[PDB]
This record gives structure tokens, C-alpha cells and sequence, in this order.
């Protein structure tokens, strides 16, 4: 009935929602991924079982108000209680509600990215009422939008795609949630979307456009906390190491990949090189243990725990220089017979 | 405490209601910097009670008929004009409290560390150079161009600092960090006023390599 | 109904699910242990109490469709809304539930191994207005689903893990657009064909060499724990 | 019901069941150990309350197959539900099992010693 109470005007308002109301950058990025959003709502108003796994995620200062601006459009329907991604109560407490807020992203805190994926892109929401006989399969019909004051709130890697943050600034803001989110204002924003919707009622029509995803996946990454071990990683194993390496005992093995030559000196041919018998001298890496970089990068001595090389194994995948299997292979005195990687420098000394 | 409206299913009930919040909190604390939060604590108001400047006593004097004037008075004050704006502070108030805020949380003192290393000039030629000549010219104490009692731009002004590089370099460390050291260098890092806010990639040195770093512009600095 | 809705004709799909969907390979040990996930699905779809503790692992980039393509077998009775595998409303989670997949984005903890090996170990579920309507069937099949190279941490874990290594750019058919409702209806079809030559327990498990052949693959997609070789270098 | 429906015929093939299923050795030790389980395990089914403090490990490589001559002998009561021996939890997966197997010994991994010894 909202939705409906008035026809739209043609003023354009829910792609510059959060441009004019939060001080959102004027982006392409932003305006598709909030006219996205706002269809999304209105999908999930007028078809309950729509798939959408998306989120809009707003970033800023304490006083930008974007828990006002989300109040203003969620109305009587705002949710404020999802607190937590586990559990059966939470199933529960979206019965009500349409716009609900992960005010803070406490619940990201508390749960795993696997429970914040089926919680987003669940359809149904199978529960028996407090005095009924029957369960009652209630589709979902919320979605979700997340408010965050920390910058790097995204600490995963591998499920990020959900996720669209949206960065705002007060000084930027040339409108107020406060006192211009009136009822009729966001009345006539999700008739505008509606109308969008309308124009082609399907849920691929909610995903960003390519331009859109393109820059979608650079914000991603720019709010995702990054792992500095793999450029280290990378740097090491960018060093030529001397022909006849694998045959020196660790002690030396540590001095010859920590005597470190300048890129320019390199003098390349695609694979032989004279730093300055030169020409066969040295040689790109072949292959590099977790173990080797424990003893030879780190210089350590003390037994590495097992989550050490898990972490080593992980930095070493995100190498774009490694490949992902491992062959068994002896490496050395310190490292023994050990599965690691097949290093391919291609990427590199191409330069 | 910002919630309005709180959505749950009573002990026995029909269904999650939501209940708007008609309750307001006060806390009462004997430490002094109770407020833990480093971004902003706009939501809490530091009151510093202090006995023998009590004209008067809570124990005895505040009967329940003054604390009925009390509130008597703060609904001719609201029904003034009813409204949440009418709730928030004076625009000074705001300014105070601001401080009064700062005043009451914890600092984090690896911001200072980091600005001051990020104030120090470093020579032309920082960058191709081997971690431990890092270290070397990065600690020593040093009229845009500098003359350090060298020849004119053999120092210049930072441009490029990586929370890598300030673990290895400024806190000429060679253990390797785990993600929560990087993460509060981060954190100190965005909280510098030189320092940026968002990470662009590029390669530091041998022992950091190419990382994602901050473009640190000391303009605020050197005038 | 969909598995009976019609006969199966000479086509020989089942066994290559995953190798020309998912770029998988073209190996004894895949098409067996595909074949036989094949089989214990409509196993557990016409036997429902059955013994099949198996799982078949798809490994895989982020966008090699196995997600999509276990969901496309899966159909309406597909679910992936399961993340928790301990306690005792889990098991109202599989009420309408065929084919549950475990998809595991990072890496998962020690306990929620222990915690799936418990959970698909289980034959039966216990619910409830009277008589305790032990739900005894237990029609779900798992199928796991996981980014990280290296998800076997445990040795006890292992010979119930089957792990799949799935490919891009060697995938004949794509599981976006050639996994259609009729191709998956002939597969199940086939499934109840080879099921039905052998309504057994025993008929689920793998071949001899297929078994010990999955030992080797279990092996390389393990943890190495990398000291073995030091102390042998040191002995040697 | 299963034990008494068939009356025992004299083939002795109590003492070398894991003998000659599992090749463990011909020792005294092995008949007797296996022997007495057996015993144990139809005495508590017999009379609840007998005390039987032992429980047999059989150690071995991995395709001996001792789960599934585990497995066989308890049938419809088999139970490798057990993981660990904490809490009242492993008491109320312990009531309707005939035949309890610890898998992999993993409990003894997370449990104490007197933990397990108690239990
Ligand atoms: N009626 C109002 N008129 C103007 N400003 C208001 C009003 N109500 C609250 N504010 C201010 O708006 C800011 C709070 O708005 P919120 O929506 O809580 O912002 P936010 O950025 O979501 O906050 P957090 O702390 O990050 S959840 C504070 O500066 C308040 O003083
Ligand atoms: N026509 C298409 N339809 C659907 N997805 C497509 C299409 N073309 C490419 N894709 C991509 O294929 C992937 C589909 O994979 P999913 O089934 O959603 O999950 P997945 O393949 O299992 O990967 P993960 O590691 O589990 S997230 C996504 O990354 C899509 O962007
Ligand atoms: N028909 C068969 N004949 C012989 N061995 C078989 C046969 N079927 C399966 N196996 C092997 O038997 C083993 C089955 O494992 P289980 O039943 O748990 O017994 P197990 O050997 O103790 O294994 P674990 O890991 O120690 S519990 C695997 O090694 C299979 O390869
Ligand atoms: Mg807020």
C-alpha cells in the first residue's frame, strides 16, 4: 500500500539516495549499487521468494546518521535486532521486518563467513508459531543492509562478492536524514524503484551491471583486509639463486638468498642471466618448500608449528608464481625430503 | 544503547513483537578512562562527580518529591518542543563534549610513535637500498627540499609507508608479524593525520617486497 | 516420481558427472566413486535407512560451477542452508532436503570436521505430538563443496572424504546451460538401473583398486606436517 | 532374542575371531582377551550391572578392516557415535548401544587420563 500510495513523480531520487543523504561518492559504483538495492527491496516486497544475496555495506564517520537514513527508509518495518547469525530465534525476529540492519556488523564478529552467506542468501524461513499446530514456511521477504565504522571490515578473502560497501562522508552530504528522510520522500523512492523493477520483473535484474561489477570487485578488494606475507613471499622468491643451490648446507643457503642483487644488475636473456661462468652462475628458482621459507626466508631455527606453514602454504597459492600442487622433492640439510611448489618466474624478468 | 526499538518474542506470546525503548541509561564507573573505543564515543557523556564540592547531599535531600519537580520541569522543558532534536546538546555543548569524550577513552600511543617516525627525511636513494641500510639511515634523527648538512634533495620527505615497513624498519623487528600486529599498525597509520586512508599497491624494499601501503603527504608538517 | 518419470536409455552419464561438467579427470577413481555418489543417492531415495557414509569433496576456483552444478542435480530438494552439525535441530534442517551440500568458503575449524563426520555418519533422526516419530529415513545425501587446496587435516577423517579436483577451460559441457532437468532425470535414472542390479549396502562402496587408489588422492589433499622429511634427512 | 534364537553348535570360533578375520597372532593372550570380551559383552547384556573394566584396542594399518568386523559383530547396535568422554552427553549416546566403538581412539586424544580410566 506504501509502495502504491502514490504514483512516481520521475524525480529520480533512490540512485542518488545515499550520494545527496550520506555523502556517498558520486560513482557509478554507488548509483547502480543503490538503485540495485532499492529494486532488490522492492522485489522481495512483491515476489517474497526472489533470490538476492546481496548487501549494501555503509562506511563513515559517528555522526554521518546512516542508521537514521536506514531507519527512515525501513520505517515501521526497520529491523535493529540481528545481533547474531545462529541460532533459530533470528528466523524469527525477521517476521516483521523489511529493511533490517547489521547495525555495527556485530553479528559479522561472532559468526563464520559460511553462516553469514546462508543467513543473506536464505529463501525460506521454516518455523512453527509460538501457539500454532503447523510449521508455516515463511519466505524471506528482508533485505539486508549493514552500517560499519571500521575502514577494513571485510577480513576474508574467499567470500567477498556479497558484500558492496558504500563509503560516505557528512561534510559531502548536501541533504539531511534527518530532517528530509520524511515518509513521503522515501514513498516516493521505492515507488521509483518499483517502477524500475516493474520495467523488468526478474531477479537478474538486480545484479550490478559489468561496469558496476568491475568496480564492485575493486572496492571489494580496497575494503578487504590484506595478507602482507605474500609480497614478501614474492620478493624472496624473485631472487636468482646460484646454480648449485640445493647442494649447500643451510648456513650457507641463508647467506647466498639473503646476498640480494638489484633488478637492473640482472642483465637477463629470458632465463640465463649475469649478475656482474657469470652466465650460468645463477638461475630463477625452480621450487620453494613452506619449510625452506621457515629456515631460509625467516632465518628461523626453532621447530615451526603446523599453523606456521599452514599460513606459509596459504601465502604461498596467493603467489601468482606458485602453482597450486605440491610434488615431494629434496630441498636441503635443514629441510629434507619435502612437498612444495614448482616456482615458474614467467610472470617475471619479463621486464 | 543507540537501539530505538528492540524485536523479540515474550515468554508468553504470539509472536516477536517490537517494543520501542522506553528506557534511558546511566552508567556510574570508578575508573577514568572507561571508554575504550580509539574512532568516537559521541553516544557517551563523561559527568566527573567529586564529594566535598556536594552542596548538597543525595542520601538525605533528594526525596521523592524534588526528583518529581525534577522531572516536572524537564517535561515543560520537552512539551517546549517535542521533538528527538530538541534532545541533542547546545552546538557548544557538542564542542565540549567532543573533548570531554577524548578525555575520558584510551589512546593509543603507537600513533605518536608513527607520526614521528614518519616525520623523519630520508635520503634520495631509500628505496634501492637493502633492509638492514634501511634501518640504518630510517633511525638516525634526520631549512619541500631539505639540507640535512648534505648536499640540497639527498633527503627528501616521506611519500610511501607500509605497515610491513614500519614493522620491520621503525620497529627493527625480524620476527614476522602476525595479522593482528599488522592490523593495529593499520589502524595507527589511518589515525595519523599524514597518513591517507586508502591503500594503494606498490614495492617497498627486499625484505617487504610489493605491498599495499599508504601515500603519506607531510604538508602539515614542514609548514 | 522424478527418478521413474522416464526409463533410461543406453547412455552411459553417470559415470562422467563431473569430469566433463567440471572439468574433472578423466580417471578410474573419478568415475567410480561419481558413479557410486550416483548410486547411494537414489540408494538413500529408495532404501532410506541406509549405510553410505561416503562424501564426495569438489575442489575447485571460485567460479567452477560446482556450486551451481550440485544444485542443479539437487532441484527443488537441493539445500545448502546447513552450517551447524551438532545438536539436535540439525536434524529438522533435512526434513525436505535431498541433496545437502557443505560448502566451505574458509578454511573450517577442527571441530567442524569431527562435527560433518558425525553428522553424515548418522542413519537415522530422532523428532517428537506422539510415539516419538523417530524420523528413521534419512533420504540426504552430502555432497561438499570447498575453496582451499588442502582440507583434510586429520587422519581419521580420511577413506569417507572423497575429494574431486575440478578444472576450468577443459569442462566439455557447461554445468550453466547443459545440466537441464531432463539430462539430471536420466542420470538419476541410471543411478536406479545400476542400484537396482545390486540392492545392497555393499553395492555402494568403491572397487578394490578404486579404494586404494582414493588413498593416494586422500593423501595428496592432506596436510604434510613437513617434519617427516627433516628427521629423515637427520637419520639419513 | 538373537543370541538364544539359534542354539550353538561346537565349531570353537570364539577364540579366534579377530585371529583369523583381523590376522592378529595366535597368542594365548589374543584367544583369551577376545574370549573374555565376548563373554563380557553377553553378560551386560545379560546382567546390567556386571563389572567389566576392559575394552579391547585393536590397532592396525588402515584396509585390516577392524570397524567392519566391528560393525558385524554388533549389527543393529553398533554405535561410532563417541567422540569424546566429557560431559553427560557421551552417557545419553551411550544407552541404546550394544557395541560402543571409539574411532580412531580420538576421545582418548581429548580427554585426560583419568577422564577415560573413570569412564
Ligand atoms: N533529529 C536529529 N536531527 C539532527 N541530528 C540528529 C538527530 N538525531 C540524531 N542526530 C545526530 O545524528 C548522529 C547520529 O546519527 P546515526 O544514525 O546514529 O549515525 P551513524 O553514523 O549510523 O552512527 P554509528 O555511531 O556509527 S551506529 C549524531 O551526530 C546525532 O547527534
Ligand atoms: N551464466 C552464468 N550463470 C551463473 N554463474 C555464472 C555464469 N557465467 C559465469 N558465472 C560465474 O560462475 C560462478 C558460479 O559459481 P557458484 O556455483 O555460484 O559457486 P562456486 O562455483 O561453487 O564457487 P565457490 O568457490 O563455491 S563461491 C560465479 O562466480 C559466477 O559469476
Ligand atoms: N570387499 C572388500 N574386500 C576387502 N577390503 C575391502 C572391501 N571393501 C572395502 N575394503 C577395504 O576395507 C577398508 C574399509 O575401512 P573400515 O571398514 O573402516 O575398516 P578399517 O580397515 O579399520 O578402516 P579404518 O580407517 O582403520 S576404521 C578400506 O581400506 C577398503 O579399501
Ligand atoms: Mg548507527
Amino acid at each position: 500500500s506504501m509502495i502504491e500510495s502514490k504514483s512516481w513523480d520521475g524525480i529520480k531520487r533512490i540512485e542518488t539516495l545515499f550520494i545527496d543523504y550520506l555523502g556517498a561518492e558520486d560513482n557509478h559504483y554507488n548509483r547502480e549499487v543503490t538503485k540495485k538495492w532499492m529494486m532488490g527491496a522492492v522485489a522481495r516486497i512483491y515476489q517474497p521468494g526472489i533470490k538476492y544475496d546481496s548487501m549494501i555495506i555503509l562506511y563513515g564517520g559517528q555522526g554521518v546518521g546512516k542508521s537514521t537514513a536506514v531507519s527512515k527508509l525501513g520505517g515501521h518495518w526497520y529491523n535493529q535486532s540481528i545481533k547474531t547469525f545462529k541460532g533459530d530465534e533470528v528466523y524469527k525476529k525477521l517476521q516483521g521486518s523489511w529493511i533490517c540492519e547489521i547495525e555495527e556488523l556485530s553479528a559479522f564478529q561472532k559468526s563464520t563467513i559460511e553462516d553469514i552467506k546462508g543467513f543473506i542468501s536464505a529463501i525460506v524461513d521454516i518455523y512453527r508459531a509460538s501457539y500454532g499446530k503447523r510449521t508455516e514456511r515463511h519466505p524471506r521477504q528482508c533485505v539486508f543492509v549493514g552500517t560499519t565504522n571500521n575502514y577494513e571490515f571485510l577480513k576474508d578473502q574467499t567470500g567477498n562478492r556479497r558484500f558492496f560497501p558504500i563509503t560516505t562522508d557528512k561534510n559531502k552530504a548536501t541533504k539531511s536524514p534527518f530532517d528530509d528522510l520524511t515518509p513521503v520522500v522515501v514513498q516516493q523512492m521505492f515507488a521509483e524503484a518499483r517502477v524500475y523493477f516493474d520495467e523488468n520483473p526478474t531477479d537478474k535484474a538486480l545484479l550490478l551491471d559489468k561496469e558496476a561489477s568491475e568496480m564492485a570487485l575493486k572496492v571489494q578488494e580496497a575494503h578487504s583486509e590484506k595478507d602482507a606475507l605474500v609480497g614478501e613471499i614474492e620478493e624472496f622468491l624473485e631472487r636468482p639463486i646460484p646454480s648449485d643451490y640445493w647442494y649447500r648446507t643451510l648456513e650457507e643457503k641463508r647467506v647466498s638468498a639473503h646476498d640480494v642483487i638489484d633488478q637492473d644488475y640482472i642483465k637477463l636473456y629470458g632465463d640465463g642471466k649475469l649478475i656482474e661462468a657469470k652466465p650460468g652462475a645463477y638461475v630463477w628458482r625452480d621450487k620453494v618448500c613452506s619449510m625452506e621459507i621457515w629456515k631460509v626466508m625467516m632465518k628461523r631455527d626453532d621447530q615451526p608449528q603446523q599453523h606456521h606453514l599452514r599460513k606459509i602454504d596459504k601465502a604461498l597459492r596467493n603467489t601468482n608464481y606458485c602453482g597450486t600442487v605440491k610434488k615431494q622433492t629434496r630441498y636441503g640439510e635443514g629441510i629434507g625430503k619435502q612437498y612444495g611448489f614448482s616456482v615458474d618466474l614467467a610472470s617475471y624478468y619479463k621486464n | 544503547i543507540s537501539a530505538i526499538v528492540d524485536i523479540y518474542r515474550a515468554s508468553y506470546g504470539k509472536r516477536t513483537e517490537r517494543h520501542p525503548r522506553q528506557c534511558v541509561f546511566v552508567g556510574t564507573t570508578n575508573n577514568y578512562e572507561f571508554l575504550k573505543d580509539q574512532t568516537g564515543n559521541r553516544r557517551f557523556f563523561p559527568i566527573t562527580t567529586d564529594k566535598n564540592k556536594a552542596t548538597k547531599s543525595p542520601f538525605d535531600d533528594l526525596t521523592p518529591v524534588v526528583v518529581q519537580q525534577m522531572f516536572a520541569e524537564a517535561r515543560v522543558y520537552f512539551d517546549e518542543n517535542p521533538t528527538d532534536k530538541a534532545l541533542l546538546l547546545d552546538k557548544e555543548a557538542s564542542e565540549m563534549a567532543l573533548k570531554v569524550q577524548e578525555a575520558h577513552s584510551e589512546k593509543d600511543a603507537l600513533v605518536g610513535e608513527i607520526e614521528e617516525f614518519l616525520e623523519r627525511p630520508i635520503p634520495s636513494d631509500y628505496w634501492y637500498r637493502t633492509l638492514e641500510e634501511k634501518r640504518v639511515s630510517a633511525h638516525d634523527v634526520i631549512i619541500l627540499i631539505e639540507l640535512p648538512n648534505a648536499k640540497p634533495g639527498a633527503y627528501v620527505w616521506r611519500d610511501k609507508v607500509c605497515s610491513m615497513e614500519i614493522w620491520k624498519v621503525m620497529m627493527k623487528r625480524d620476527d614476522q608479524p602476525q595479522q593482528h600486529h599488522l592490523r593495529k599498525i593499520d589502524k595507527a597509520l589511518r589515525n595519523t593525520n599524514y597518513c591517507g586512508t586508502v591503500k594503494k599497491q606498490t614495492r617497498y624494499g627486499e625484505g617487504i617486497g610489493k605491498q599495499y601501503g599508504f601515500s603519506v603527504d607531510l604538508a602539515s608538517y614542514y609548514k
